[PDB]
């Protein structure tokens, strides 16, 4: 297990590191949900943890830990370990263990300041909000790690391409390749935003940073970063769920095309986060809008490919008429159950995002509690649930520890609660957003400030209780899996459960074209030079740096 | 065997849910106009 | 079977595609609809219009708050607003009804939000830059301004007031 696949170990450390992160970050959730239901439990939390000074220090850890530390680590686990196991190759271990220590040292470096109240700036850290230099230095190093993650997978692909000239990229690899490439293009904004401004700014080397340029450059990454969260799930959903589900991936090509399209349209769409900004041309915003409705196509595609697969998996295990196939599925199965539930809520999640996309409509919901509503369905439901369920096949595979009857049932427990709780919370937040309730606010410290929002508050609070149990149950579940001296090697070498693929004759021509990865990559690059170049050049001509503020 | 009526339901629940959300807001949009 | 089922999958994969595209295009047609009417005002101006955050409230159109409102057109009034750590100026903002109001907003500290409850006005305010938005108030009375971009510990507590005179 460890010594002809030590990748299993390096992979396992990305998980623990990540799951300890999701646990710590998550603690603040239940609180913030009640906070949105008009209850102040923060003296209660302040008495659990002496170091918390404000709602906002807590929302910062929560944003950062969960959405930045958890998700990247999961990404690293999945989008490196999966391709390696399909190809039956080892990554450069020297390089792989460098990526780990960089994600650990960046994490640590950043935390010290975060936990000391020197970076209460949210996971977006918009200037002139000026946090401690080690939080910028820490996050940068934390991100940069992913650059080794790109390289490593590119290497494995160079290696397999060579042993096999002419041959088509295997599916998971194909996916991991466009994924890491797309993520390299993404990360250019944030790195430039770090290298050119943030880092000098807090190092004392300049007294000021441009708010518009800073956010424009940040949103170059902060959109594709969410796809950088999703694909590792889509990867699993496409090539492993359908096995767990009792059937097959119905289309190899469609899954590549899906991901291709992500490589193309994930990065040039950032002014969707800036509809509400000055100094960016109305023409460009609409352009960025059309392209955003475009990046929604892959997922619309994904809905169909995936649905079919489950219908056929449920057909295979004797599923009946219009809906019969749904019952026939293995509902006893945490690995099956967790992302299928996530996928139900991904429906609404998406249908929100598209409202969000459509320029003029974004002035109804922008910075309300509706964006939270939205993204929780997305990253704290689907990505996280896919993550959660996946321990039930991935963790046995890493360590060789099997899952008992009860730990499974404890998991089923967690996932049905998490999902329901996430559903519920989405009603509240969406509802609250339409009633103009802003986000990122300590609203329970102004009790008579949203009196027309009485009801959705109930839901928030209710989701807060449910999801507190959800998380506690999970922490217990997780650690029982991790701290049992229960071990067998034979199922730890037992292969990952990859699905077989349905593949037609027409594939050939289509799949060969999508393999022209250098070309597709070049286009993606051009798409970003076209979509951001004009606007960036403008800004870089008329730079108005303003001093930093500390307001916590 | 035959036509993926299950998938065709799902893409139909998706389609119904996109419209509700979108038109639901477009309506609100003009109302706050 | 099996191959028999890949064909008919792919067709409807194309078909679902066809549909979703049209549907997505109609959205695009309805959006550039809103863009051709009056409601398009709430879109910030694109033109860069730079100011200095450390002087904005001692010299120029944001220093005296009683200067805020100016007849700038035959039915057009410009209102210079300052969003700042935990409030708005003037407080309240007083604007006449039915008139086109051209809000010019900025900040002397960090980013704030300018979200006028009841309306489509929802513009980010940025130190160093000027958010130009326009809007015609149709129903009179008090409107409440909400800062919806975290600004520091007093964020939750940063409200203003628009007063639209009949
Ligand atoms: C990881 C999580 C992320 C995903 C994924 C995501 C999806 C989208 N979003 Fe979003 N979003 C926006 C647009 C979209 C669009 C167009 C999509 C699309 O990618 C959506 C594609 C999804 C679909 C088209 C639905 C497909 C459904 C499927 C695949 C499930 C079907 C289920 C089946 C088949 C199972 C059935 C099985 C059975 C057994 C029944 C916009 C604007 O365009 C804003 C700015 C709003 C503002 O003012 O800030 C925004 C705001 C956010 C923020 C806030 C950032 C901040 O703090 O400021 C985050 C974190 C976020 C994350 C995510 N978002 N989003
Ligand atoms: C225990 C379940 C969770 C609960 C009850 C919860 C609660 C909340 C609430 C109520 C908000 C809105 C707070 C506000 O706007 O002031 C929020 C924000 C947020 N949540 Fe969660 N959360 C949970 C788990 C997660 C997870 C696992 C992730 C990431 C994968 C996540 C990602 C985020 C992000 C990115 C924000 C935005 C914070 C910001 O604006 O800086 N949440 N959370
Ligand atoms: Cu100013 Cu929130």
């Amino acid at each position: 297990v460890y010594e002809a696949y030590p990748e299993k170990k390096a992979t396992l450390y990305f998980l623990v590191l990540g799951f300890l992160a999701l646990i710590v970050g998550s603690l603040f959730g239940p609180f913030q949900a009640l906070n949105y239901g008009n209850v102040d439990a923060y003296p209660l939390l302040k008495r659990l943890l002496p170091f918390v000074q404000s709602y906002y220090q807590g929302l910062t850890l929560h944003g950062v830990l969960n959405a930045i530390v958890f998700t990247q680590l999961f990404a690293q686990a999945i989008m490196v370990y999966l391709p390696a196991r399909e190809l039956n190759m080892r990554p450069n271990m020297g390089l792989m263990w460098l990526s780990w220590w960089m994600a650990f040292i960046g994490l640590v470096v950043a935390a010290l300041p975060l936990l000391a109240n020197e970076a209460t700036v949210l996971y977006t850290f918009y200037p002139p909000l000026k946090g401690h230099w080690a939080f910028y230095l820490g996050a940068s190093v934390f991100v940069l790690s992913t650059w080794v993650s790109i390289y490593i997978v590119l290497d494995l692909w160079r290696r397999w391409k060579a042993a096999n000239p002419g041959k088509v990229t295997p599916l998971v690899t194909y996916m991991a390749v466009v994924f890491w490439l797309m993520w390299f293009l993404a990360s250019l904004g944030l790195v430039l935003e770090a290298v050119l401004f943030l880092l000098p700014w807090s190092f004392g080397l300049v007294e000021g940073v441009d708010p518009l340029v800073a956010r424009t450059l940040f949103w170059w990454t902060g959109h594709p970063i969410v796809y950088f969260w999703l694909l590792p799930a889509y990867a699993i959903i496409y090539t492993i769920l359908p096995k767990q589900a009792g059937g097959k991936l119905v289309s190899d090509p469609m899954a590549r095309l899906a991901f291709l399209l992500f490589l193309l349209l994930s990065t040039p769409v950032g002014f969707h986060h800036q509809f509400a900004d000055p100094g960016i041309d109305p023409t460009w915003k609409m352009i960025h809008s059309v392209l955003t409705l475009f990046v929604a196509v892959p997922s619309l595609m994904t809905a169909f490919t995936v649905a079919a697969s489950l219908e056929f998996a449920g057909r295979l295990r004797g599923g009946r008429g219009l809906f019969g196939w749904i019952r026939a599925l293995p509902w006893d199965n945490p690995a099956f159950v967790a992302p299928v539930l996530g996928l139900l809520g991904f429906i609404p999640g998406g249908a929100g995002g598209i409202v969000n996309a459509s320029f003029t409509l974004d002035y109804v919901v922008h910075n309300t509690a509706w964006v939270p509503g939205h993204f929780h369905l997305q990253v704290a439901s689907l990505v996280t649930l896919t993550a959660m369920g996946s321990l039930y096949w991935l963790l046995p595979n890493l360590t060789g520890k099997p899952i008992s009857d009860a730990q499974r049932r404890l998991g089923l427990a967690v996932v049905w609660l998490w999902f329901l709780g996430m559903m519920i919370m989405a009603v509240g937040l969406h509802w609250a957003g339409l009633l103009n309730v802003p986000r990122r606010a300590y609203i329970a410290q102004v009790p008579d400030a949203y009196p027309h929002a009485a009801v959705p508050m109930v839901f928030n609070v209710l989701a807060g209780i449910v999801l507190l149990v959800a998380l506690l149950l999970f922490i217990y579940g997780l650690f029982s899996v991790l701290l049992s001296r229960e071990r067998k090697p034979e199922l730890a070498e037992a292969p990952l459960p990859f699905a077989e693929v349905i593949s037609g004759p027409e594939d050939r021509r289509l799949v060969l074209a999508m393999d022209r990865i250098g070309f597709w990559f070049a286009v993606a690059a051009i798409l970003v030079v076209l979509a951001y170049g004009p606007t960036l050049v403008q800004l870089f001509g008329h730079l108005n740096p303003v001093p930093g503020w500390r307001l916590w | 065997e035959e036509k993926p009526k299950g998938a065709l339901a799902v893409i139909l629940v998706l389609t119904l849910t996109i419209l509700v959300f979108w038109l639901g807001v477009y309506a609100v949009f003009f109302a706050r106009g | 079977d099996e191959h028999k089922a890949h064909k008919a999958i792919l067709a409807y994969e194309k078909g679902w595609l066809a549909f979703s595209l049209a549907m997505l295009f109609v959205f695009i047609a309805l959006i550039a609809y809103t863009l051709a009417t009056h409601t398009a005002g709430v879109i910030p101006a694109g033109k860069l219009e730079r100011v200095d955050p450390t002087t904005v409230r001692q010299e120029g159109p944001w220093a005296d708050p009683a200067q805020a409102v100016v007849q700038t057109g035959p039915n057009q009034y410009t209102v210079y607003v300052l969003a700042f750590a935990f409030g708005y100026q003037p407080n309240p903002i007083e604007v006449p009804q039915g008139a086109e109001i051209v809000f010019k907003i900025t900040s002397p500290d960090v980013i704030h939000g300018f979200h006028v409850e009841g309306t489509n006005i929802n513009v980010e305010v940025l130190p160093g830059e000027v958010s130009t938005v326009r809007y015609t108030f149709k129903r009179p009375g008090e409107y409440r301004i909400i800062c919806n971009q975290y600004c520091g510990l007093g964020h939750q507590n940063m409200f203003g007031t628009i007063v639209v005179k009949e």
